[PDB]
DNA sequence: TTAAAAGTGCATACCGAACAAAGATAAAATT
DNA sequence: AATTTTATCTCCAGGCGGTATGCACTTTTAA
């Protein structure tokens, strides 16, 4: 229904709304009604929204044309029509004759006038002058079964406090309020610690004076572009006017100067120059439209009340989740084609406008443009690039800028996050944030978050909000090592990448490239930690379109590489106690992962073997045996055995107070799902999710398996089997493994067993087409015998996934805590394409409902989606009951992090959550509703297909219990 | 799929055309996909040289034999021309053999590109990769490696009729002509030297011994021989993907001039540029001759005081 | 006055290639 | 039915660009 034209059409009524151009929609609107081919494109909405404007300013003329206009075109008023004039009147005060007659047509409609607030999503002050107009005349708590206990208020409730007082959370607030309205940030660089010279001065000079004419080139090029696009309003065309007045002339200029020196020196396409531009631009707008609306100072007023919550001396009547506080104390896009269209116009304003001279050597007499159009080929397919002028690039790199700059939510919070009241609000104060991470056109994923009942999504919320509000802080003595070895040497076989200027031809030079991507990471998220080394910062959460949970900033947080959860560790602390140590000392000898398959108590004995070694390198990292960088995570264990020598060299162990995270990664999550789903007997004790007094480990099992097959083949006089010979391991054959939940098929494993051999050169290379065919199929056989309920369930999912996708209509499942998720997945057929002077943009509509549903990518896709959906629900309950147990609570989709005091008891939840998870018929509940959503309109074949079940195996889920490796 | 001729007269007609042409004896003949090998009997009875090169290990041993019984010089080495020296992988399959080895094992050396020629390479072109063979040739040639790494070398093989046209393809025929066009003409000197209707040849596919247009569809039997300076101070095997940057994008905006293509290609003035190689500001893509790209490429690259010349990092890909 | 050449709007096809591949196999596409 | 064709491992934010072609209409221009 949404046409090319009527999006961009009412979007351009909606800004000139925004921005009070009121003349101009007018104008436009009788253009567009004065043609009979042009009127067809005009609908009820774009007459309302032209109306409503007029309505503020309370010219009631106006309103009567658009009426008479509404009704010649044969349109039927609705209630928002009818509640802009009543609006209209309150600011007008006219008589009590208009607002009985406007009362009385309403009858023809019959709904009444509360009705008429109820359904129209009218302002507040609109609705108070309704409502002043109109005088002339005339929380609910979620009981689901899984997560009744979290919202019961009958029990105890221990509730944790931050260690802050609240004038210093109400300082930090208005810290970080400051910088999320001057939506910039200014980093020192870690990098170029001095660079005192003459040609760095000259380099500064020349840049500087080069800013100032490409500011002032920039403003004259925006106020011709206006002009431009204003006479083409007035020629009764389609424009951009508003959507450039929206923002001040000086705000656009500085953005597109900080997106010029935000540009690599490799280029970027035009598709994303325009995406980021015309994002950047929303983000503007709307933290400008907050600021000017006055909600700042409510907002304000609102989280200082509420910060009385988490403070530490601050209390409150009754305490309770800062969701249901928020709520009780007093609660306060652009169509793709407008958004791409837009972003084009300013990256060619930035090109056009933007002039260097040609040679800055010595003292050129002409000027070229600072960014060039390339094309780069891909095939047979182009792309257009836009590279950066190899001279500009010098002087950049001349320069040696001693401050990055870092958009606002970039940075992580300063202050505690907004709780996730709503999918409209939440995380960010001012800056708009998106509950479910997708593409731009994206639109359904949101409409099903917010048409589902109020209460359901709930626990989702909640759960988010606590992954929001817990601490952190950055480790000093770990980081001045990390600065340390960036800044001189580098060490790329310890995972600080090495200097572009130390050497690392074409190999030469694409190693280069890899080495030059690394080290730009790099100097982002150790220039944010120097950035916060003295300050307690947040990270608030956002879900994506299944349920995981991923942090906002992406450049700093915890689901990074080695060094980045070795950077950060709780900003609180808690006392060790009794069992502290011990876990510390467990988990350092999880990181160094010798003492894989070793019960608990040899791990804690191994730790008391090497004591020495740990104090050695907490005390002398970089001078003594060095022993930390032997580990599979050498930062992580670094900081781990700091903390233990800490710990152990204190007088009191117990008293000690530790902020390092401890982690309890899961056995292979997907298929401790697809057992306990299935009732696996036989795989559910190889997961770890029998009681045992050693762990089981998946992947020796199936090298075991692969093992003996080989064996029972060299016995027969193969050759194929008398080739192998002990080579068979689970380090050849565990990826294979680990992505069976992915959905790997025979094909696809066999090149990662290819992978796995070519580096063992003991393997003549004559036999890897050959053995690679073997090893396929014995490795799949050994999983066919280990997990059969598990390729029962796979399969069942990818039939009922492809018969939905076949009958004409995508995949959605609820979450067993009441999340709808559907699957993004549409054939892109029809070319999308816009017309522009310097290159014709290729975008994909993501937000078109017409386009055929993909059945490879629906149906290749259903089970890891769904896996991961119970992951995260999982996630979530174990995060809520240990919220109420006063436990701080983080988790890398599957690794829960919490205090070395407290790891202990999240166990103790963190099975039994599970063993009721999985105690609801999930597969059942999953078939009733597929049935009655994607059934209920080859109906048969779908029908039969989700009605057959596979049977639930032998088995008792709740010695989950007393499994002592489920989760370690 | 494959085609080799099955009539006694087409392969006497061809016999001469291959063997006679060159009047000096020594050439031996790398000929590819013998087939059944009647071919390879009209060019034995010739007297030539052939180098049989059967692509799988089929009829190998029958070619063998024929070779052997009379002392006949008929080395049936299993090798593919098409798959010869992939770059993929470390071991290679022996149908697809390096090129050094097979000319070890052949006894043929390296010569100076300014010096003669080494030898002649005979066959078909693949029916359905003419383009693809054509751009690894190409590419192969610029880079001065594999085959021509031991010095120019004929390469007189029938191609289809599409393929031919898109290949002759001058600044008259602006329609076809394409970057294939320009890349070929600049290297070879390509004469068709016979021409002949599809249906002569009888088809070999997978099982063994569309169609139609095929078959109608006339094969011109063409020859490339490299030029003998192709390669200059400025134009150099290491600055070739430079080049064919420069001619695979000023026939991305085929109806466009090429002042603007400079601006979006190098730094330097597209006017004076221009004013070197003689031409007007106004010229378009489609009216520059093959030996003016060649001219103007390396016309930018003599640009005798500055510092950047061109925006082609690699890191365009 | 009346008819039209020129123009604007949309979809819609068609073109442009480096760089092996060795089997299996199963659904989807083609016949 | 039946030969060919083509994909073959989930997510964490993603798409070729140009030229010619026809259509269906408004619009500046012909007498």
């Amino acid at each position: 229904q949404l046409s090319g034209q009527q999006q961009r059409l009412l979007a351009f009524f909606k800004c000139c709304l925004l921005t009070d151009q009121l003349p101009l929609a007018h104008h436009l609107l009788v253009v567009h009604h004065g043609q009979r081919q042009k009127r067809k494109l005009l609908t009820l909405d774009m007459y309302n929204a032209v109306m409503l404007g007029w309505a503020r300013q309370g010219a009631f003329k106006e309103l009567v044309y658009v009426l008479f206009m509404v009704k010649d075109a044969g349109l039927t008023p609705d209630l928002l029509s009818y509640a802009a004039a009543l609006q209209c009147m309150g600011r007008q005060d006219q008589d009590a004759g208009t607002i009985e007659r406007c009362l009385e047509q309403m009858s023809q409609e019959g709904l009444k006038l509360q009705a008429l607030f109820t359904a129209v999503l009218l302002s507040e002050e609109d609705r108070a002058t309704v409502l002043k107009a109109v005088h002339k005349v005339k929380p609910p708590v979620n009981t689901s079964k899984l997560l009744r206990d979290v919202y019961a208020k009958d029990g105890r409730v221990s509730y944790p406090k931050l260690h802050l007082p609240l004038k210093t959370l109400q300082c930090l607030f208005e810290k970080q309020l400051h910088m999320e309205l001057a939506s910039r940030v200014c980093v020192v660089s870690v990098e170029k610690p001095t660079l005192p010279s003459k040609e760095v001065k000259h380099a500064r000079k020349t840049l500087k004076t080069l800013r100032d004419q490409w500011e002032k080139a920039l403003c004259r090029a925006l106020r011709e572009t206006k002009n431009r696009l204003e006479r083409e309003v007035y020629e009764g065309r389609f424009s951009l006017y508003p959507f450039l007045c929206l923002l001040d002339e000086r705000e656009v200029v500085r953005m597109l100067l900080q997106v010029l020196q935000a540009l690599p020196a490799q280029g970027e396409s035009f598709t994303t120059l325009a995406r980021e531009l015309s994002a950047r631009t929303f983000s503007r707008h709307v933290v400008q439209r907050q600021r000017v609306s006055g909600q700042v100072q409510a907002l304000q007023n609102h989280y200082r009340k509420y910060l009385c919550l988490l403070a530490s001396d601050a209390e409150v009547p009754e305490p309770c989740l800062p969701r249901q506080y928020w709520e009780e104390l007093g609660a306060p896009p652009w169509p793709l084609p407008v958004q791409m269209e837009l972003g084009k116009l300013l990256a060619e304003m930035l090109v056009q406008a933007t002039q260097m001279p040609c040679s800055l050597d010595k003292p050129s007499s002409r000027l070229v443009p600072v960014l060039y159009h390339v094309y780069s080929f891909r095939n047979v397919q182009q792309i257009g690039i836009l590279k950066p002028h190899p001279a500009y690039v010098q002087l950049l790199e001349k320069a040696a800028e001693p401050t990055l700059t870092f958009e606002a939510v970039d940075v992580p919070m300063l202050c505690p996050p907004l709780p996730w009241t709503s999918p409209h609000s939440g995380a960010f104060l001012l800056s708009p944030t998106k509950l479910m991470r997708t593409v731009e056109g994206a639109t359904q994923h949101q409409e099903l978050l917010e048409t589902c009942p109020p209460t359901a999504l709930h626990g989702a919320l909640d759960a988010l909000t606590q992954l929001g509000n817990c601490a952190w802080r950055v480790n000093g003595r770990v980081l001045d090592l990390v600065l340390q070895l960036f800044q001189a040497k580098g060490c790329p076989q310890l995972g600080v990448p090495a200097p572009p200027s130390e050497a690392p031809l074409a190999h030469c030079q694409k190693v280069a490239r890899e080495m030059h991507s690394l080290r730009a990471e790099a100097l982002y998220r150790l220039s944010l930690a120097q950035h916060l080394r003295d300050r307690v910062f947040w990270l608030p959460h956002n879900m994506d379109f299944r349920g995981r949970t991923y942090p906002c900033p992406p450049h700093f947080n915890h689901l990074g590489s080695d060094v980045a959860r070795a950077l950060l560790e709780f900003a609180q602390g808690r006392p060790l106690g009794p069992h502290g140590l011990d876990w510390l000392k467990i988990h350092l000898v999880n990181l160094t992962g010798l003492k894989k398959r070793e019960p608990l108590r040899k791990r804690l004995a191994f730790a008391e073997e090497v004591m020495d070694d740990i104090l050695d390198s907490a005390d002398q990292p970089l001078t003594g045996r060095k022993w930390w960088m032997g580990a599979e995570e050498p930062w992580q264990t670094l900081a781990c055995c700091m903390e233990v020598a800490n710990a152990v060299r204190a007088s009191d162990p117990a008293a000690y107070v530790s902020h390092l995270p401890v982690h309890q990664d899961g056995s292979c999550n997907g298929l401790q799902h697809y057992a306990a789903l299935g009732r696996d007997s036989v795989g559910a004790a190889s997961v770890n999710l029998e009681p045992s007094d050693v762990p089981q480990d998946v992947y020796s099992g199936v090298a075991a398996q692969v093992e003996v097959f080989r064996r029972q083949d060299a016995q027969r006089g193969m050759r194929v089997a008398q080739v192998l010979e002990g080579f068979i391991t689970r380090k050849v054959v565990k990826q294979t493994v680990m992505t069976v939940v992915y959905g790997v098929t025979r094909y696809g494993g066999r090149l990662q067993i290819e992978k796995r051999l070519r580096e063992l050169s003991d393997f003549p290379q004559e036999f890897v087409w050959e053995a690679s065919h073997y090893l396929v199929r014995q490795v799949f056989k050994s999983l066919q015998e280990m997990f059969s309920g598990t390729r029962a369930i796979q399969h069942w999912l990818t039939e009922s996934a492809r018969l939905i996708s076949h009958m004409g209509s995508v995949v959605e499942w609820v979450t067993p805590l009441g999340v709808p998720v559907i699957q993004p997945y549409r054939l892109d057929s029809k070319v999308k394409q816009i017309g522009g002077g310097i290159q014709s943009i290729t975008y994909t509509h993501n937000g078109d409902i017409s386009r055929k549903p993909n059945t490879r990518k629906q149906k290749n896709g259903f089970p890891p989606n769904f896996i991961h959906s119970l992951d995260s629900s999982h996630m979530m309950l174990t995060a809520l009951h240990c919220y109420r147990k006063g436990l701080t609570f983080v988790s890398v989709h599957d690794c829960y992090w919490t205090h070395a005091a407290d790891v202990s008891v999240m166990n103790q939840v963190c099975r039994e959550q599970f063993v009721r998870l999985h105690s609801e018929p999930i597969l059942q509940d999953l078939s009733r509703f597929l049935v009655k959503r994607f059934c209920s309109e080859e109906a048969s074949q779908l029908k039969e297909t989700l009605q057959a079940v596979p049977k639930p195996g032998a088995f008792d889920l709740e010695q989950v219990k007393r499994s002592t490796y489920f989760f370690s | 799929f494959k085609r080799y001729v099955t009539d006694r007269r087409l392969a006497e007609t061809l016999a001469q055309i291959y063997l006679g042409k060159p009047s000096r004896p020594p050439h031996l003949l790398l000929e590819c996909n013998p087939g059944p090998g009647i071919l390879t009997q009209a060019l034995l009875e010739a007297g030539a040289k052939v180098v049989a090169l059967e692509s799988d290990k089929t009829f190998i041993p029958h070619l063998e034999s024929l070779g052997k019984n009379l002392d006949g010089k008929l080395r049936v080495i299993h090798c593919d021309f098409f798959k010869l020296d992939p770059r993929s992988g470390g071991v290679i399959k022996p149908p697809a053999m390096s090129s050094r080895g097979l000319f070890k094992n052949l006894g043929i050396e390296a010569v100076p590109w300014t010096a003669d020629i080494p030898l002649k390479v005979v066959g078909m072109f693949p029916s359905r990769g003419e383009k693809r063979a054509l751009w690894k040739l190409a590419y192969d040639l610029y880079s001065c490696t594999s085959i021509y790494k031991f010095g120019r070398i004929e390469v007189n093989m029938f191609i289809g009729e599409k393929e031919f046209q898109k290949l002759m393809a001058d600044p008259g025929n602006p329609d076809l002509y394409h970057v294939l066009s320009v890349i070929w003409q600049l290297a070879c000197e390509i004469k068709v030297l016979h021409m002949e209707p599809w249906s002569s040849f009888d088809i070999y596919t997978r099982k063994g011994p569309e169609l139609l247009d095929q078959l109608q569809q006339k094969l011109y039997l063409i020859q490339m021989i490299p030029r003998q300076n192709l390669f200059t101070k400025n134009l150099t095997p290491m600055n070739y993907n430079i080049f064919f940057h420069l001619l695979k994008h000023c026939f991305g905006r085929r109806s466009a001039t090429v002042i603007d293509h400079l601006r979006s290609l190098t730094p330097l003035d597209a006017r004076d540029i221009l004013m070197q190689i003689g031409k007007q500001e106004d010229e378009k893509v489609v009216n520059m001759h093959p030996q003016d790209f060649k001219t103007l490429f390396e016309t930018i690259e003599r640009s005798k005081d500055c510092a950047y010349k061109w925006l082609y990092d690699e890191t365009l890909e």
